[PDB]
């Protein structure tokens, strides 16, 4: 079927099978709002999944900082807040096989690739719409350690879905705003990280397409901002 | 049944989170910035969660070796000035909480409220103190919990050790996380490489 | 209309750019405008209705904007399948369409 | 499912999705009739669609002049009239691809393959059940000019359906009788031409079947004749 | 008193004494809309009125093309439409004297300063927020000929108010959208020209302030746009 938000439209039949993170639907802040001009789907450049791929990650709201009205609102206001719909699609033949976990991690504070007390640098933790494709202030490459010193088999404790290429070509995550303050700096701090990791690596025989596209579409939901400036 | 796996049971047991030691003969005081990150066994349990909120009950077990010694234990709340000297003005401030304790008396106890300007403590924080290449990253940015300060009040060759027992109370925890699979290297950091 | 095999899959981004805005130079610029991400594997046909947008109620028959198409993904196939396909584009009026002031001219000789 | 007319039976699930030409169902002539012995499906020899094919056409009633009771009625009466059901089937694998337009053209007066005022000859405009497979009184080969000096992209103005091999293997056209007189000479004049043209040429990889069959089944509908002779 | 529109505020007691051009209040287009984020007062740089001044003019919407949300909407849409509130204030002592006519002219097609059939050039007819202060494709300097070959004494046929420094320090014009089409190119065409001309020149004795400020504040009203682009 067809999903439309703002002037953006995407096609997928799986949309009713979304995982709502922690069972909480996104919402506007309670008494104790730009709507659909902000809340479009922004579709990122598709990743090439291959038998060699270690996985990918993006940080939110950072991946949207260049994206239209929402990206401008992150610079033109002091504080902000939003949920997200993340839709991940992965088109393949009946003859391809592979398993992704698609997970959203709140406060995904990255470990460095180094032994000291040295922090991960701002340039590395804010990769923008391109994300990081996994291969002295650079982050960990250990997707099997969740880039943070925790095992990949335990990653399902976070809001997640599997993409198993024989069963389903897509996953949908609905993320509420998660923070210990009502609103925060959209540029200094990321509420969520989208993590996509191949559990079972891609296999296909020669003469099949050796790269399959992973397409990520992100819509802000119930976005709110305060301290407007020109 | 299953109250022993409640968050109050799992996170709310008293443990020695710090080990203040000092000598006397400046000098005759010591300070410790309060955090749960010092001891790996305590830290691992709190880091099963992304956010936690609690009041905390401090009990200070003191041993000393050369009349009865008198100590002042002072809690300095977040953003207040910490002592630089044994008889600085900060020890007299009515905005700090002090307990005066004298040797052989029952050990001093007090509860600090949840002090933070945010509604919970960040066990993890995917952000910065600022824009710079020198800016701190992670749960060291947020979560000033205050400082515990100790001085001898008595006039004069002695060694003092204070075990800071901490019990979290009225505990709430949010957004569960995978357990730490590899050794802790440094406080507040997620770094793991030897 | 996509005319590749039943085993062929691909995403195309179909974008409409309003008059005076200027044709998109990239798939990202097209995605920031009015668009459909069309999965030709799931749906063999897609449609776009461009409504009337000019200052006068009519315009002369000698801009209205651009439709542009972009790869969202590479072309995906299993073995023993053509690694290329064809797409066919079509146009028609909606029920609101109107023509006015008839003329005859050498556009056919 | 199964479709039966007279002693003839054909199998296809698509039969409810037929295009009725001009929205008019075939009918007997109003006051201002041999039934099912005439009104069988006649199935022509299947065409070989290949990557080289330019298209095919048949003229009606001419393609049925040798076909059983209906073909005899065209010689044994002075004037006649009928509608048609045309069913076109095109069986293929999931690994073949291609697009046909199947169109019925009323009064498809062919252009010649030559520059003079010379008419197309009777032998060429009456090819019978074999039709013409497109490559001085011979007709045009320009399927892109509809063999009549008009563009192929505009052919959808006629009653038509697409066969897109990924979506549907069949098309059905229901044709009423279309003429400016109630009944006419079935042998001198053709009311309709069936035209089948590949818009997107057949593609399949080697080791797949390089020719796919196009099977045309035509049933007369509401056939009427006058001036009977032995 | 205080007048507030959007995040903009201006002070004047005269606001109820506005001239509504042709007696028609501005309105949204009838069935045969960004609101207050667009519809702010934009206050231009104040003109220096002196005894030597010949007058000033601005073109609308051209004077607002650089002004915030409304100025962006003129580039980010193909067609647009608005009315205006123009508020002109002219602060002076009891010892200054002078008379302005403040007039709004629809379709103020300028004459050139030259004798040929040569048109006024686009650079000259689109001066932006600075307007033109009156001194081969340049416009007329003859304010006494309304820059268009018509007498200044007849300028009151247009929507106008006087500023007579002894009586009133301000004028307000409310302008509906005036065009022969519902919406038009905001960049190729100006619906209105604001014209300010001293009828009686400024006089003040030495030791008084020799320049008095004319402050022009313009708010779009009922602004509408169509054909949006990013």
């Amino acid at each position: 079927i067809q999903i439309t938000r703002g002037d953006s439209t995407i096609t997928s039949q799986d949309t009713a099978n979304a995982v709502v993170a922690y069972g909480v639907w996104p919402s506007y802040l309670t008494p104790d709002q730009p709507d659909t001009s902000s809340n479009r789907f922004y579709t990122l450049d598709s990743r090439s999944w291959t038998s060699a791929s270690s996985g990918w990650w993006w940080k939110l709201p950072d991946a949207l900082k260049n994206m239209g009205i929402f990206g401008e609102n992150m610079f033109y206001h002091f504080l902000g807040r939003s949920g997200y719909t993340i839709h991940v699609q992965c088109n393949s033949s009946k003859f391809h096989q592979g398993l992704l976990i698609v997970a959203a991690i709140p406060e995904h504070q990255l470990a460095s690739a180094t032994s000291g007390n040295v922090s991960v640098g701002y340039n590395h933790t804010h990769p923008g719409e391109q994300g990081r494709e996994v291969v002295n202030k650079r982050p960990s490459d250990d997707s099997w350690l969740n880039f943070d010193g925790t095992l990949l088999g335990n990653l399902p404790i976070y809001p997640h879905q599997y993409i198993n290429l024989r069963t389903n070509n897509s996953a949908t995550l609905i993320l509420p705003y998660v923070n210990a303050v009502p609103m925060d700096s959209m540029l200094r701090h990321n509420n969520w990280s989208l993590v996509i990791i191949p559990i079972c690596p891609l296999q296909v025989q020669p003469g099949g397409t050796q790269s399959i596209p992973i397409t990520v579409s992100i819509s802000p939901m119930f976005s709110e901002f305060s301290g407007p400036r020109s | 049944t299953r109250d022993e796996t409640s968050i109050e049971s799992f996170l709310g047991r008293s443990g020695c989170i710090a080990m203040i030691e000092f000598n006397t003969s400046g000098k005759g005081f010591k300070t410790w910035k309060v955090s749960l990150q010092e001891m790996a066994q305590i830290r691992r349990k709190y880091e099963l969660f992304t956010y936690t909120r609690f009041d905390s009950e401090i009990t200070i077990v003191t041993a000393a070796a050369a009349g009865h010694i008198v100590l002042q234990f002072m809690y300095v709340p977040p953003g207040a000035p910490v002592p630089e000297k044994r008889d600085d003005y900060t020890w007299q401030s009515g905005t700090n909480a002090s307990v005066f304790w004298q040797e052989g008396q029952p050990y001093p106890r007090f509860t600090i409220p949840f002090m933070s300007i945010a509604s919970a403590y960040y066990m993890f924080y995917d952000g910065y103190d600022g824009d710079s290449a020198a800016s701190k990253y992670g749960s060291v940015v947020t979560n000033d919990m205050g400082t515990i300060c100790v001085r001898i009040v008595t006039s004069n060759d002695s060694n003092i050790v204070c075990r800071i027992y901490h019990k979290a109370k009225h505990i709430k925890a949010w957004c569960p996380r995978p357990p730490r699979a590899v050794a802790y290297q440094h406080t507040h950091s997620t770094n793991y490489i030897p | 209309m996509f005319c590749g095999s039943a085993s062929s899959t691909l995403k195309l981004l179909i974008a409409y750019t309003p008059p005076g805005v200027g044709k998109p130079k990239s798939r990202r610029e097209a995605m920031l405008g009015t668009h459909l991400v069309w999965d030709v594997g799931l749906q063999s046909t897609a449609s776009l209705v461009v409504p009337w947008v000019s200052a006068s109620h009519f315009r002369f028959t000698t801009s209205a904007g651009y439709i542009t198409c972009w790869y969202q993904t590479n072309f995906v196939v299993p073995d023993s399948t053509p690694d290329n396909a064809k797409m066919v584009c079509m146009v028609s009026a909606c029920k609101d369409f109107c023509l006015r002031l008839a003329r005859d001219t050498n556009l056919h000789t």
